[PDB]
RNA sequence: AUCCAUGACCAAAGAAUCGUCACAAAUCGAAGCUUACAAAAUGGAGUAAAAUUUUACUCAGUAAUAUGCUUUGGGUUGAA
């Protein structure tokens, strides 16, 4: 059906005995004719598979074409109104008819899977101005002409246009003749003296064959919605130039890109993906240097104050004196030492217990009797074992659909073992305001009441909501996700996060609340998240 | 929604009834009332706790709220009250109120003397306290009168009605304003208003300025008429489980 | 810097306190009874002569001199007796003070001063004085039939107050 | 025949449109999950720019969930705002995904389906 | 008193839950104050829908409502058909899909609607508070003959 | 070759969290809660009664909840 696909790519590295694979993020694979293949990448997971086709180029053939090819995605309604605007063909082709057709649906949802367009298009300069496709006689579109397009697909005319870009003699004989600016600006006067005489006419005409024809394919991707313009190269600038003359189309940064996949509940490869290689790096390595360098730049007390910070929690450890891990960053590896160690503490007591009064300071013996110990077991572990010297590690795997769950004086270190985790989209019933690297407990048993009687509404004797109460508190072992983006979500009109949570503490919990706070505050605000499908 | 609780009614102890007149000068004055802005109302009534309360059950309030004001329930929506103001002077002459607890919603109470006002926060069945802004009171009242009865739940209460009669009661409202709100640190504060007229009434964004230029924080302005005003409501109404 | 401002709109309300009279209970006949015009002897001095009049007595000269630098009425009709005022953002309480303790303006009696809204910028208190009158002419029309209303004493009046006197940008 | 023992997934697609920019500023789509008062601030603040496109009534439209919450607003203008309002009935079509019925994820075959609902439209004039 | 419906200002005692008595009411009280004088009688099957019913055999019965076998040289086969709150719903899938087959044999046919509302007072949040809610109500005429001397000014014609 | 004190010059930066403020509209201001549906429209699923028809009901659970809820406002990577 060569429909486009959209997933996660891996590495696989079968040639000798043991082997494994490591997630690296998405990719875009269009099948041709069941023996060619086009995949699109972020330029930074480019060459790290590239290497590994060449591994058989024996067999295969690549064409790192990166150079030659360019690309433009459109969002919106109307898009495909704008786009169409500024094409038009050279020869009578099905495939434009289609194209003509579906440019009047506004609301492109309706559409199925497959919208695949592709033909060859004359140079975008000879109109001068962009203009519609006189498609206001015609709007009486139904939902019986949709179905026609899942039967009346023109395969061999794709195939044929297609097959213009795998090829780079063919897209160098389109540039055959590529006229200047000064002789097509000439070609444009020689229509003031034309033989009909009653037309008046703008747009120069077409020749048979001293003339270029650019190969040309649109796609549509569903998972993000929006459509795929593939061209030649060098015929990028003379298109983008129209296309920018539109009297409502506006471009857009990478920031928005950002924003535009958030509102929709979907993730974002660069900053998003800390169970990758390079999410990891851009979480622990390039936020945090970006954050400490204008913090600890700043007279103290003009900033706030980390690890001065009063009833965070019910009952105070000595280890931390303020907060919690990190202030800069998502901390992922003090995650996975606290819950290992919170997991271990229940060998056979189930009953966990927080401090002895002074048992004792410390074979180099750690023991594992209080979660205090836990706790100072972890700062040991940091600014003294990886702040002096380098160690790798992947603490983080993705959900898997097989079950491997539970785990248990050889090897019983607390970094030595992957914590699976998932997904989650969190929004709030009340107020509140998730900003980035916020932090996510589960709810306790007791006040389990409250919070359920707070989520139902409790007013005042005016008639408002009652707000200024009792804010009861958690320990520090309930402590189960991190937030990585989030802000004000106008889809709905309250405040939403998104964020992953780790997967053991989800599948027992007696309900569907969460207890969310920032980093750098007390304050817990409620919440119920959601599963995202990644 | 906005709370006035000091309309008066106008009968003066148990024997005369009301007249024509004055009934319809209530009815001017609540339409008044309800166009300004405000939507619950209550209606006071004074005695002196030293005389013969009717043995009967009933005709001990002489409101007769359901009869009539029947056509301003409906046709608008705001809604009345009934409070009675006990006026407190001597230790003793009995009548417990444990009677006329059933009969009403809001009880207060106006102390004279000394005796009468120690009495007052010492062991009744009031919910809020009141005083004669009109002249004399007698002064030097200090935190620790007035501390042990806020401390439990009771309110006070100001009236403003007294600074737009005539200037002489003025100058005394605004004098002893002043020392009832010192003495309690700005504590369970509510505010009425004395309409005897319809004209003696007044809008809310005006009032709470001439109260917060008097010595209360602006934050206690805003919930004089409000969320106080409507808790001592909700607990009288939820008194009447009596039956 | 620049100096701050407060706008404050004042009504003025003509109860009836009369006895013998037995007026009907609705909610179309309290409004078009209480919100008859002002007689007309009423002018833009009278109302500044009472307003300062009323803050020397019930304040002092440290009271009436910190109003009295700012202090100037712009805008006010009688078909609808609403009227705006100007004056400082932080001695604005004062007016209000003014504006209640006061009653029986120049000989005519028997009426309430009511201030309705205070707003720093006039672009807004026009908005709100439209949005005022239409609410107004809009719970006069759905009682009944609206013309059981015919006595015109402010029907006319919301629509011509347009932009007539308004002007004061 | 056959009985619709189709409980696997099946991805609900929205009914087809088509706008003009003039139905774009002159229409509201009133949602299942919309709250009353959104949808009266909504309406209320078109009613007030809706001159300057050249038209004379506002297009609430609704099916399913919002017909009766939609019938509702309606009543809210009809009286005690004192507005006159016409009533149409219509009939809708929409589109639904079925499958073609080792272990494979969500990524099946896909057909189509037809499934007409009703639903109504209410103009609201100035 | 702070409950029951309130039509047209004036109090009623009937509960919103049953639906029976409700459309009794609404049947026999205001549809001839709308529907006014026809010569006292008009030929008008009345039809009442609720939420629980089986489509089919009631588009069967409003075929057969507007043809009595076929009636020669008599009255005009008129039918007015209402409902009201949730049951709503339940009546656009009747009226349509009676319209759908009807026009099978290129016949036409006038359709004209109305709406109006039921009040109701309820307990709010707290006891101080009351609240008041709307219910919907449509009524609808087909005729299956031209314009009628009826007076249908504030009716809408489809 | 070391330290302390006073003075001069250069350079960095210009605190964070929580609560209250009357109107079928509000506030000293602004914004958000519009890709119309529960697969109950291959002409939904069932229960009772009486001679296909007539009369009574059950099934929609993140169910829905009405001028209601949520966010924000002076140098945002100092000088507006």
């Amino acid at each position: 059906g060569q429909v486009l696909f959209q997933g996660l790519i891996y590495s696989f590295n079968e040639e000798n005995g043991e082997d494994s694979t490591k997630p690296l993020g998405p990719c875009d694979v269009f099948w041709v004719q069941k023996d060619t293949a086009i995949i699109r990448l972020h330029p930074s997971i480019y060459t790290q598979v590239f290497n590994i086709l060449l591994q058989h180029k024996e067999k295969l053939t690549v064409q790192d074409c990166r150079y030659s090819l360019a690309s433009v995605t459109l969002k919106g309604a109307k898009a495909l109104e704008s786009l169409a605007s500024c094409l038009r063909s050279t020869e009578y082709s099905k495939s434009f008819e289609q194209f003509k057709m579906v440019s009047m649906i506004t609301d492109h949802n309706a559409l199925p899977q497959r919208c695949t367009f592709a033909f060859e298009a004359i140079d975008p300069r000879h109109l001068a101005a962009p203009k519609k496709l006189n498609d206001s006689q015609r709007k009486t579109v139904n939902s019986d002409d949709i179905l026609s397009l899942h039967e009346n697909y023109p395969q061999d005319e794709i195939n044929a246009v297609f097959n213009e870009l795998c090829d780079p003699e063919s897209r160098t004989q389109s540039y055959n003749n590529q006229n200047t600016l000064k002789e097509i600006s000439a070609r444009r006067y020689k229509l003031l003296t034309a033989t009909p005489n009653s037309i008046n006419k703008t747009t120069v005409p077409f020749k048979e064959s001293d003339d270029p024809s650019i190969p040309l394919v649109i796609i549509r991707r569903l998972k993000t919605r929006d459509w795929i313009v593939v061209l030649p190269w060098f015929w990028l600038l003379p298109l983008w130039h129209l296309l920018n003359r539109i009297p409502r189309m506006y471009h857009i940064g990478l920031r928005q890109f950002q924003q535009i996949q958030y509102e929709n509940k979907q993730l974002y490869f660069p900053d998003d993906y800390p169970f990758t290689q390079l999410g990891y790096i851009e979480n622990s390595f390039y936020k945090k240097e970006a954050s400490k360098t204008k913090w600890d730049r700043k007279p103290m007390g003009k900033r706030i104050n980390f690890e001065k910070i009063k009833d965070i929690h019910n009952t105070k450890l000595p280890a931390y004196s303020g907060e919690i891990g990190d202030f800069f960053s998502s901390d992922w590896r003090f995650l996975q030492i606290l819950r290992n160690g919170i997991d271990y503490l229940q060998r056979n007591d189930k009953t966990l217990e927080l401090m002895d009064s002074k048992k004792t300071g410390q074979q180099g013996v750690r023991d594992i009797n209080c979660v205090n110990d836990v706790l100072e077991f972890c700062k040991d572990y940091e600014a003294k074992t990886k702040a002096m010297s380098l160690s790798i590690e992947e603490n983080i795997p993705v959900a898997l659909c097989k079950n491997r769950k539970c785990q248990f004086s050889s090897s019983f270190s607390l970094t030595f073992f992957p914590r699976c985790i998932i997904a989650v989209s969190c929004t709030l019933l009340e107020r509140g305001h998730p900003k980035d690297n916020a932090r996510i407990y589960q709810v306790p048993e007791k006040d389990l009441e409250h919070w359920l009687q707070l989520a139902k509404g409790v007013y005042r004797p005016n008639g408002r909501k009652d707000h200024d109460l009792k804010i009861p508190l958690p320990e520090v072992h309930d402590l189960i996700g991190f937030i990585t983006s989030g802000t004000y979500h106008l889809n709905c009109g309250n405040g939403m996060g998104i964020g992953f949570i780790d997967h053991h503490a989800a599948i027992r919990q007696p309900t569907r609340y969460v207890l969310i706070r920032n980093v750098g505050t007390n304050t817990y605000r409620l919440g119920e998240w959601s599963k995202i499908s990644v | 929604m906005l709370v006035d609780l000091n309309v008066p009614w106008p009968q003066n102890s148990y024997a005369d009834k009301v007249t024509s007149q004055a009934v319809n000068n209530l009815i001017k004055t609540l339409s008044t009332l309800h166009m300004l802005g405000y939507t619950h109302i209550a209606i006071n009534f004074t005695v002196n706790h030293s005389e013969k309360f009717p043995n009967d059950v009933k005709l001990l309030n002489p409101i007769d709220i359901k009869r009539r004001f029947g056509e301003l329930m409906d046709r608008t929506g705001l809604k009345l009250y009934s409070r009675i103001t006990l006026i407190i002077d001597d230790p003793s002459k009995g009548q417990s109120l444990s009677k006329i607890s059933q009969a009403f919603d809001i009880v207060a109470a106006l102390p004279i003397s000394e005796k009468g006002l120690t009495l007052s926060t010492t062991n009744l069945d009031i919910d809020l306290l009141t005083f004669q802004y009109g002249s004399r009171l007698p002064t030097f009242l200090k935190h620790k009168s007035i501390c042990s009865c806020v401390n439990r739940g009771v309110k006070l209460e100001i009236v403003y009605g007294y600074a737009l009669r005539d200037v002489q009661a003025r100058r005394q409202f605004v004098s002893n304003v002043r020392s009832v709100i010192r003495s309690s640190r700005s504590r369970g504060i509510v505010i009425g208003s004395g309409a005897m007229s319809p004209l003696e009434c007044r809008n809310i964004l005006g009032v709470t300025s001439l109260i917060k230029n008097l010595g209360l924080p602006s934050d206690r302005c805003s919930k004089a008429m409000g969320d106080l005003a409507s808790l001592v409501l909700l607990n009288g109404r939820l008194r009447n489980k009596s039956h | 810097v620049r100096l701050k401002s407060r706008y404050i709109l004042f009504e003025i309300i003509f109860p009836p306190t009369d006895t013998n009279v037995e007026e009907s209970v609705s909610k179309a006949d309290i409004l078009l009874s209480h919100h008859r015009a002002s007689p007309a002897d009423v002018s833009i001095k009278s109302i500044l002569q009472e307003i300062r009049r009323s803050l020397s007595l019930n304040l002092g000269d440290y009271g009436s001199a910190k109003c009295n630098s700012l202090l100037q009425l712009k805008y006010f009709s009688n078909k609808t007796s609403t009227g705006i005022i100007r004056c400082h953002r932080e001695d604005c309480d004062l007016v209000i003070m003014a504006l209640m303790l006061m009653s029986k303006i120049g000989d005519v009696d028997g009426l309430i001063v009511n201030p309705v809204k205070v707003s720093g910028t006039i672009k807004k208190i026009e908005q709100f004085a439209m949005r005022r009158n239409s609410k107004i002419l809009n719970i006069i029309k759905c009682s009944q039939s609206s013309h059981l209303s015919d006595n015109d004493f402010i029907i006319n009046d919301f629509k011509k107050i347009g932009r007539e006197n308004e002007n004061e940008n | 025949n056959t009985h619709n023992k189709s409980t696997k997934r099946v991805t609900k697609h929205p009914s087809l449109k088509t706008l003009t920019h003039k139905q774009i500023h002159t229409t509201i789509f009133v949602k299942s999950t919309t709250p009353y008062v959104s949808a009266l601030k909504r309406i209320n603040k078109f009613l007030d720019s809706v001159h300057k496109q050249g038209s004379s009534y506002v297009a609430v439209l609704g099916m399913g969930k919002a017909v009766e919450k939609t019938l509702a607003l309606g009543c809210h203008f009809q009286d005690q705002k004192n507005k006159k309002i016409e009533v149409y009935t219509k009939t809708i079509e929409v589109l639904d995904e079925v499958i073609t019925e080792d272990v494979e994820d969500d990524d099946k075959e896909t057909q189509l389906k037809k499934r007409a609902v009703s639903g109504v439209e209410l103009r609201i004039y100035v | 008193m702070i409950n029951g419906v309130y039509y047209n200002e004036i109090s009623r005692d009937l509960d919103i839950s049953s639906s029976t008595q409700c459309l009794r009411f609404l049947k026999e009280t205001v549809i001839p104050s709308l529907a006014n004088n026809g010569n006292n009688s008009t030929s008008i099957q009345y039809h009442g829908i609720s939420k629980n019913d089986n489509i089919k055999k009631s588009v069967n019965k409003l075929d057969k409502q507007i043809n009595m076998a076929d009636r020669s040289l008599g009255l005009q086969q008129v039918v007015c058909i209402f409902s009201y709150g949730p049951h709503i719903q339940k009546m656009l899938s009747i009226l349509e899909i009676f319209k759908k087959g009807y026009i099978k044999n290129n016949k036409k046919i006038y359709q004209w609607n109305k709406l109006t509302s039921f009040d109701i007072k309820r307990e709010g949040r707290n006891e101080l508070q009351e609240e008041r809610l709307k219910v919907p109500i449509l009524v609808t005429l087909v005729s299956d003959s031209e314009i009628i001397d009826l007076n249908l000014h504030s009716f809408t014609k489809q």
